[PDB]
């Protein structure tokens, strides 16, 4: 019934690894050079192998390597070394660390060209920095200020991807989730490995040394309550081994959701995946599960102004339009247009507003008609 | 009979499912054992080479227990003459642990040697030595070695011949009789050396003793050209624990320096068990010689030698195995260990191989069955792990391959004004099925019936627990 | 007050070291921060080199219970200077002395009706030959009957005197005159067994416990093992045949002359009960740092 | 509740800063759900919304 | 009692982590169709929201 148990949670753990791994799979990609990205110095992402911040986020997260290599050969010279004194086998991943590798290397190189049009049937590897441009087209900032502030954003993008190096530390949550979950992982095996020297009731916990000691009819007892604790630990451990993997399901599913929301596309949702409203995200692996970080925007120095609801000419009141992504701003320096997300007062034109019904709760004007 | 029998009995079948599974593993025998902890002193036979041997009605005593006594070292130093030995064999004495011992050394030459004997009725018989009636005895009488001056020789020979106690009415008397490990009330009068043949030495006795008056005779043998002497040895089997016993003659196989890097099963003088010792550097308290971890387990231990050592365990490897079905094929599988571990040093029940290359050595560990090949596999049914699969040929072995990656089809990013699109030209209609489990089977027990079974006194016993069922 | 942080008077385990842990430990412990049962040997009196009367406090008089054992501080003074108890105006070096102890299950008053005699057995651990021999010997104590003797007139206390210029000579003090000190108050009757042990002389800080086990009491030291640790280590194996219910010490006196009166130490007493602790076992494993749980 | 011995813990939001938070999200969706992208407000009067 | 404690715990981690499920799925409805208008049907209300 344990093997069974076991068996059973281990290949549904693989077939869904299986699945998660076949639905972030993309249809098509780019090769990652040097250069990727162009001004944008995001080559921390790029691998050169693991990524950089992969490996980083491996040696800064206490890990001991699974003795895939020389495990049992270690163990003849000198915690993943007490293997076998409890009895158990840590089976390894079902995929390599390059297959993982080759995975966000298909991620990071056709990220850039799935996130442009609707559907995944085409793909469309534009150079990164349109690809933002685009991206920030979407989010409600016009053209004029991205064809004039390309430096500056391009220096907050980098300085943004650059800062979290350093903050590799406590204050992150992620690394505290991936370290209790590690140490997880740890305490569960060493609740195996630590409760043969339990008792149950009995005088040692070695068969050897009872069977050494002692006569054969207290012995029978002794044995069948070591063992009868025994099983009732490795139960319980069945039944915690069962739980874990129903969760690491669900959580693989939302994985899967997000990965395949706001990874390959720019969503809406508010706060889903990232706080802020949403330009880009990155995904990489991690030593037990999938590692996610997000790029969003974030206003400052906000200003109180004042707008309306719409444009309709006096003489003409069915004449009435209303602002697309944006808002109508009564200029200070006669109406003109800003943008969603940014102050950017720019004359109001047709190629941004729509006709809209007329109603009472708009502005007459009659004095500067635009266009 | 077989790991493939373990996974027929786990399945309660003659079928199972097609894959990897986790058999039962093995151990590697134990190499020997070790027992260096505490050793015992020795015993000490210098009183008898040593000082002027008294004579036969004077044998001097030494008891043993708890040491050590070699006659390999112990009668080399003998001159061997006469040999006798009662209710015991003589290899007995020399390899046979026993509770106590007792020896006395006297001055005995091999011309009265005939009178030692239990059933002899003469002088040495009756009043100076008598042996152990009811415990097993020997006697070696021997001669002092010419090129042996530790030992001295006396003036001359003596004992007693005449001994009696006189009564108070001086008439009646009483010949004295000596048991074994005694003394006659003679040996009391007559002297360490008797002055001449034919000595007649008396005695006043106390009257609230019965009064009376004690004699004894005493006679002289001369020394010989070289002392001649008498050892005796009476054994003890249950007035004391069996402690006294010949060398460790294991220093050679018992050691740590012995049996470095292999499995042994030690038994340290109270601490017994299987592991491997390990050379290692002085850690811990070096006075408590036993250092343990935090749960309880040792991890080194500090010899006689000086030397500290490592005791981690006696660590062996798991076995796996991949099967399929519906092509009775197999293969083994031992993972994270080097290509090193062959048929010869085994435990259980035993192993499973067929079609007679066998060592292959995989990232998982080392795997009989499998041949190498270059085959890669993007859809693989029995995943040995890491990237690594198995595939059969549709009577063929498994062949070994690398999980295939699926490389995406790849477009060159431009850097110039055009770009590089993909577009299908060609579609189809792809049906995916899924099931959602929305309504598990709604199920009630009566739980009376169940636990009870509509006996009366059940349903007695049962109204106690009450609230359970509800 | 004993810091468990600073690691002083703990029994280490009895054969079981470690290395590099902080392991829980149930046993026998002092509590944390206990003022303890301090006292002070003194000298007698002396004019000028006239060898006086004696001058000791009431420590014979006074008698507590054993209970779970208790640990011994010696010298935590040394390497320093203080008063004189006989002449407080006075402060000379002060100089490291180690108590004498009796150990008995009865109770009972002197001749006089005084509370402090014990009767049948008694084990008495008297440091003789300026401190190098460690006198230790389970026997029946017979009070004397003359002038100031506990079986006789004038008593008031039993002490024992140590003249520097004779008890000990400089290397000769192996006549155990100090005993004879102890044989000038009592006789030894009927005894079990007489143990010494040899210890050098030092100025560096003591630690010793008198702690037992069920079928024999036992002796701990750091003095064995740690010279310049204070762990408990077993260096005796002392065979008593009963379970000791009190304890009490022992007055002592020293014959220094008036000119050469040298200060003496302090050693400090802490009862132990039955708790559990956390350790920090090093590389070396010797104990220097522990906690408290309550 | 002490009868038996455990403590109720009380939580980290009091009433009084937890009502201002409802607070702040009623007065927020009048205006928050008229533009996507949640960086502008818009708290336009309720009938309008 | 041990073992009566023993249980309380399963139970009490089996409740925190529904419980926890359950606070996500309510960050997700309140930040999904309360500070905006979701379009999804019957997501977080029958009919039209
Ligand atoms: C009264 O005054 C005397 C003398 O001033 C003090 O005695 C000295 O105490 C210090 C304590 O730090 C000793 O220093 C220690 O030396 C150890 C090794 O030295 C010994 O061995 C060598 C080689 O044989 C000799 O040359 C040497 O004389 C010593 O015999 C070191 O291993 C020690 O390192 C330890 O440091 C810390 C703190 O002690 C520990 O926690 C570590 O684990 C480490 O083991 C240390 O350096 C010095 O040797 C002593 N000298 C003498 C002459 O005794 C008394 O301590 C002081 N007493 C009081 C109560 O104040
Ligand atoms: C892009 O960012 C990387 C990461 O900081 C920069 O590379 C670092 O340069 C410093 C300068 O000496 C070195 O000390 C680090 O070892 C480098 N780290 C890595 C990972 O290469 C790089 O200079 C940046 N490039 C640009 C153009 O900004
Ligand atoms: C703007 O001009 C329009 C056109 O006449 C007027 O708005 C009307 O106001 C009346 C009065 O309630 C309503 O009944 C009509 O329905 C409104 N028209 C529309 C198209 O809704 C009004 O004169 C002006 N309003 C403002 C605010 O300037
Ligand atoms: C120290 O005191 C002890 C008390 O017993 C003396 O020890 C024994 O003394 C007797 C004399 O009555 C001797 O026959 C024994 O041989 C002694 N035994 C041992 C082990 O010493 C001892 O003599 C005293 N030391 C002196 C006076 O220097
Ligand atoms: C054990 O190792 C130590 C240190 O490496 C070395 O000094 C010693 O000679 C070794 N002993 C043996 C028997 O190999
Ligand atoms: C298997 O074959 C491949 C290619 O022929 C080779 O690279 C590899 O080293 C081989 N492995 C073994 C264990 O023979
Ligand atoms: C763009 O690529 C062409 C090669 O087709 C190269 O000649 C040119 O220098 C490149 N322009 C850059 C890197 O700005
Ligand atoms: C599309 O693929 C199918 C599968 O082979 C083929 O039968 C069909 O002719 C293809 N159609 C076109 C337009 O290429
Ligand atoms: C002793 O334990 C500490 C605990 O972190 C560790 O850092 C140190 O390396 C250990 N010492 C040795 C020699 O391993
Ligand atoms: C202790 O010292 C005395 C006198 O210096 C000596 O007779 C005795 O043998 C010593 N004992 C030990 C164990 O060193």
């Amino acid at each position: 019934k344990i093997n069974q148990a076991l068996h059973g949670a281990n290949l549904r753990q693989d077939d869904s690894v299986r699945n998660l791994f076949a639905s972030v799979k993309s249809s098509q990609s780019s090769p990652i050079i040097p250069g990727f990205g162009g001004d944008f110095n995001l080559t921390l992402l790029e691998p050169v192998a693991r990524s950089a911040i992969e490996d980083l986020l491996f040696d800064k997260v206490t890990i001991a390597d699974p003795g895939y290599m020389q495990g049992y050969d270690d163990c003849m010279q000198q915690l993943i070394c007490a293997q076998y004194v409890a009895g158990y086998k840590v089976l390894p991943p079902l995929m390599d660390v390059n297959m993982e590798a080759a995975y966000t290397s298909s991620l990071l190189g056709s990220i850039a060209g799935v996130g442009w049009t609707a559907g995944l049937s085409s793909f469309a590897a534009i150079p990164f920095a349109q690809s933002i441009f685009y991206r920030l087209n979407g989010v409600g900032i016009t053209q004029q200020v991205l064809s004039e502030n390309q430096k500056l954003i391009a220096n907050k993008f980098n300085q943004a991807l650059g800062a979290m190096q350093t903050g590799f530390t406590t204050t992150n949550e992620a690394f505290q989730k991936v370290q209790d979950a590690v140490n997880n992982n740890a305490q569960a095996l060493s609740k195996l490995a630590s409760e043969l020297s339990n008792t149950f009731g009995a005088i040692s916990a070695s068969i050897g040394d009872i069977i050494q000691r002692l006569d054969p009819p207290e012995q029978d007892a002794q044995i069948d309550r070591l063992i009868n604790g025994r099983l009732t630990t490795l139960n319980a451990f069945v039944a915690q081994q069962l739980v874990r993997s129903e969760s690491a399901a669900l959580s693989a599913q939302l994985a899967k959701d997000k990965v395949n929301e706001c990874v390959k596309a720019q969503s809406k949702r508010s706060g889903f995946c990232g706080q802020g409203t949403h330009i880009v995200s990155f995904v990489v692996n991690a030593p037990n599960g999938l590692y996610f970080m997000h790029v969003g925007y974030y206003p400052s120095n906000h200003i109180e102004v004042v707008s309306a609801y719409g444009l309709c000419d006096a003489a003409n009141p069915t004449n009435c339009i209303a602002p697309v992504n944006g808002y109508f701003i009564k200029t200070n320096n006669e109406w003109s247009y800003t943008g969603s997300s940014f102050y950017a007062p720019e004359p109001i034109t047709s190629l941004n507003t729509k006709y809209v019904a007329p109603q009472v709760t708009y502005q007459n004007i009659s004095t500067n008609l635009p266009p | 009979f077989n790991d493939l029998s373990q996974l027929h009995c786990s399945y309660e079948s003659f079928d199972v499912e097609s894959g990897v599974y986790s058999v039962s593993s093995f151990e590697a025998k134990p190499s020997g054992s070790v027992v260096e902890q505490a050793e015992g002193v020795e015993c000490d036979f210098s009183p008898l080479l040593s000082g002027t041997p008294p004579q036969v009605y004077n044998f001097k005593r030494l008891v043993f227990t708890n040491c050590n006594y070699n006659l390999t070292k112990l009668l080399s130093l003998f001159s061997v003459n006469d040999f006798t030995c009662s209710q015991i064999s003589p290899a007995a004495i020399a390899s046979n642990c026993y509770s106590s011992l007792i020896l006395d050394y006297f001055s005995y030459p091999l011309s009265m040697k005939s009178d030692l004997s239990v059933s002899s009725a003469g002088p040495i018989s009756q009043f100076n030595y008598k042996q152990s009636f009811s415990n097993p005895t020997c006697l070696i009488l021997a001669t002092v070695p010419h090129n042996l001056t530790t030992i001295t020789k006396p003036l001359k020979y003596s004992y007693i011949n005449k001994c009696s106690r006189l009564l108070s009415d001086d008439r009646t008397e009483v010949p004295q009789l000596v048991n074994a490990n005694q003394y006659s009330p003679c040996v009391s009068i007559v002297p360490s050396t008797v002055w001449e043949d034919g000595d007649y030495y008396r005695k006043q006795l106390s009257p609230l003793e019965g009064g009376g008056w004690l004699v004894a005779s005493g006679s002289t043998v001369a020394m010989t050209e070289q002392l001649q002497m008498g050892f005796g040895i009476t054994v003890q089997y249950g007035t004391d624990t069996n402690s006294v016993c010949p060398k460790l003659e294991f220093a050679n196989d018992t050691k740590i320096a012995s049996q470095l890097g292999n499995c042994v099963e030690y038994s340290l003088y109270g601490v017994s068990g299987r592991g491997v010792f390990q050379n290692c550097t002085a850690v811990g308290v070096r006075q408590q010689r036993f250092v343990y971890d935090a749960y309880q387990n040792l991890v080194g231990y500090y010899s006689d030698d000086g030397n500290y050592y490592c005791l981690r365990a006696c660590v062996s490897v798991p076995v796996s195995v991949i099967y399929d079905k519906e092509t009775k094929t197999h293969a083994t599988l031992f993972g994270s260990v080097a290509c090193e571990h062959i048929s010869s040093t085994m435990s259980q029940y035993s192993r499973s191989t067929r079609s007679m290359y066998g060592p292959l050595q995989t990232p998982v560990g080392c795997v009989l069955g499998l041949v190498n090949s270059s085959l890669f596999v993007e859809d693989c049914k029995l995943p040995l792990g890491q990237s690594l699969c198995a595939l059969p040929d549709t009577p063929g072995e498994m062949r070994l391959a690398s999980i295939a990656f699926n490389h995406p089809i790849q477009v060159d990013q431009l850097n110039s004004s055009y770009f590089k699109l993909s577009i299908p030209t060609n579609f189809s209609f792809g049906v995916t099925q899924e099931y959602i489990q929305t309504t598990i089977q709604k199920v009630t027990v009566d739980c009376k019936q169940y636990v009870c079974n509509g006996f009366q006194k059940c349903e007695q016993l049962l109204r106690e627990y009450g609230q359970f069922c509800s | 007050p004993i810091d468990v942080s600073k690691a002083d008077g703990i029994i280490y385990p009895q054969g079981r070291t470690y290395s590099n842990i902080t392991i829980t430990y149930q046993g026998l412990f002092p509590y944390q921060g206990d003022h303890g049962d301090m006292y002070v040997y003194s000298a007698g009196h002396a004019t000028g080199t006239t060898p006086q009367k004696l001058f000791v406090a009431n420590y014979s008089q006074d008698v507590k219970q054993f209970a779970n054992g208790f640990v011994v501080r010696i010298g935590a003074a040394a390497n320093s200077t203080g008063t004189v108890i006989i002449s407080p105006s006075t402060s000379a070096t002060i100089r490291k002395i180690y108590p004498a102890f009796m150990l008995g299950s009865s109770v009972g008053n002197f001749s006089d009706g005084k509370m402090g005699r014990f009767f049948n057995h008694t084990l008495v651990l008297l440091p003789d030959g300026c401190g190098t021999l460690l006198r230790a010997f389970y026997c029946i104590l017979e009070p004397r009957s003359g002038n100031h003797c506990p079986a006789g007139n004038s008593y008031t206390s039993f002490a024992t005197y140590h003249t520097p210029a004779t008890d000990c000579s400089d290397g000769n003090y192996n006549r155990n005159a100090s005993l004879n000190s102890f044989k000038e108050y009592f006789n030894l009757r009927n005894c079990t067994f007489m143990y010494t042990y040899n210890i050098t002389e030092d100025e560096i800080l003591e630690w010793f416990g008198i702690t037992q086990t069920a079928q024999g009491v036992h002796l701990f030291s750091s003095r064995y093992v740690d010279l310049y640790g204070g762990n408990m280590f077993q260096f005796a194996t002392l065979p008593v045949y009963d379970t000791i219910k009190y304890y009490s010490i022992i007055p002592h006196s020293i014959r220094s002359i008036q000119s050469d009166r040298k200060a003496w130490a302090a050693f400090y007493v802490y009862k132990l009960q039955p708790l559990t602790f956390l350790l920090d076992f090093s590389v070396d494993g010797y104990i220097r740092r522990a906690i408290d749980c309550g």
